[PDB]
């Protein structure tokens, strides 16, 4: 079976400036009917793949003029001559040349942008999971960059450690900012035990942590 | 308007069997090849092979012969892949796709169909609100959201007033919790300024549980 391998793995891009990821094949991809039947897709998390270049060079309806694609026997490369923030994703390449059809590993395109200090809110367990017997209390940041930020639970100014779990969403195609949401868990009883929730927020947007708390029964 | 729509997710226990539905529709069933592609961990995407939907000719992926079984219902317009002894191995999710140029460079995909292989019991989720208030404004705008708490296996798609609301919308990757049970969060920022007038409903849909709750948040 023709491997196909991609350079690089991923890529950090300025909007505006120009991107370029190279495709090689393990053998020649040269059909039957002398076409080299090369294409490239973008995939976006929770998405199908969307064809952008058929064919090597070959532009699909829509795709704009600044995606490129040119090569031959084996090397093959896609070029972005601009890259703008809904270009962001991963870029795979892919041969219908040779019965079995193969795509490559796969090329991660970030992009680059200004700092943006997260927004943060925080929200109490619902009524309808305290009577259950559990309380989430769960702390959003809200388009910030760059990716890292830090979240620490403070319960009546306690530091928190292993009660939480938080998750970061990919890159927005739009404002090329990221979110996150960490969720803190206690049981009835010991949500019942205490009064100063709170989530503090370190990031590079911002000169000191800000906390963004609220008092349970308020 | 060709639209490919799969049936939705599944979990079946190792050494049972699973067959995925693609129903096509906006061009004539007949006239293009169906086929198939898996995207699983570690393995990326692969193709699977093709199904002639006029005779229901199958060229296959060597990989895939005795693994999974490609037909179709030209009667329905829906294409068919079953995948036989499942093992851990098969968990992915598989995509019915189409070239509607006639050679095989897809440029039609269905919205895929996860597939998880597990011997765990299926568990559906307890959705809760994540009410706006004073602890949720910025600069003239409220944040709310739901949370969709222990669910087993992936996915839980989220939408908003039944897709009418997608800007501002962040719907978070699920986190894997110490049970191995499932937990997200779907946040949306709005004007708080109407927040007395408009009405918020998170559409959870977690598929392999049979749960589809459409949840009103309310303000706080």
């Amino acid at each position: 079976d023709i491997v196909m391998t991609q350079t690089p793995l991923s890529l950090s891009v300025t909007p505006g400036q120009p991107a370029s990821i190279s495709c090689r094949s393990s053998q020649s991809i040269v059909h039957s009917d002398g076409n080299i039947y090369l294409e490239w897709y973008l995939q976006k998390p929770g998405q199908s793949p969307k064809l952008l270049i058929y064919k090597v060079s070959y532009r699909f309806s829509g795709v704009p003029d600044r995606f490129s694609g040119s090569g031959s026997g084996t090397d093959f490369t896609l070029k972005i001559s601009r890259v703008e923030a809904e270009d962001v994703g991963v870029y795979y390449c892919f041969q219908a040349s040779h019965v079995p059809y193969t795509f490559g590993q796969g090329t991660k395109l970030e992009i680059k942008r200004t700092v943006a200090a997260p927004s943060v809110f925080i929200f109490p367990p619902s009524d309808e999971q305290l009577k259950s017997g559990t309380a989430s209390v769960v702390c959003l940041l809200n388009n910030f960059y760059p990716r890292e930020a830090k979240v620490q639970w403070k319960v009546d100014n306690a530091l928190q450690s292993g009660n939480s779990q938080e998750s970061v969403t990919e890159q927005d195609s739009k404002d090329s900012t990221y979110s996150l949401s960490s969720t803190l868990t206690l049981s009835k009883a010991d949500y019942e035990k205490h009064k100063v929730y709170a989530c503090e927020v370190t990031h590079q947007g911002l000169s000191s942590p800000v906390t963004k708390s609220f008092n349970r029964g308020e | 308007q060709v639209q490919l729509v799969q049936s939705g997710a599944e979990v079946k226990k190792p050494g049972a069997s699973v067959k995925v539905s693609c129903k096509a529709s906006g061009y004539t069933f007949t006239d293009y090849y169906m086929h198939w592609v898996r995207q699983a961990p570690g393995q990326g995407l692969e193709w699977m092979g093709e199904t002639n939907p006029r005779n229901g000719g199958t060229t296959y992926n060597e990989k895939f012969k005795g693994k999974a079984t490609m037909t179709r219902d030209t009667s329905t317009s829906t294409a068919y892949m079953e995948l036989s002894s499942l093992r851990s191995e098969d968990t992915a999710v598989y995509y019915c796709t189409i070239g509607t140029s006639g050679w095989d460079y897809f440029d039609y995909w269905g919205q895929g169909t996860l597939v998880t292989v597990s011997s765990a019991s299926t568990k559906g989720p307890s959705v809760f609100p994540l009410a706006p208030s004073s602890k949720s404004t910025s600069g003239g705008t409220a944040a709310l959201g739901c949370l969709v708490k222990d669910y087993f296996p992936e996915p839980v798609t989220v939408s908003w007033n039944s897709g009418a609301l997608t800007s501002g919308v962040h719907t978070f990757p699920a986190v894997l919790q110490s049970s191995g049970l499932y937990s997200l969060s779907s946040v949306v920022t709005v004007p708080s300024s109407s927040l007395g007038t408009q009405t918020y409903i998170c559409n959870v849909n977690h598929k392999p549980s049979n749960t589809k709750v459409d949840k009103k948040v309310e303000p706080k």
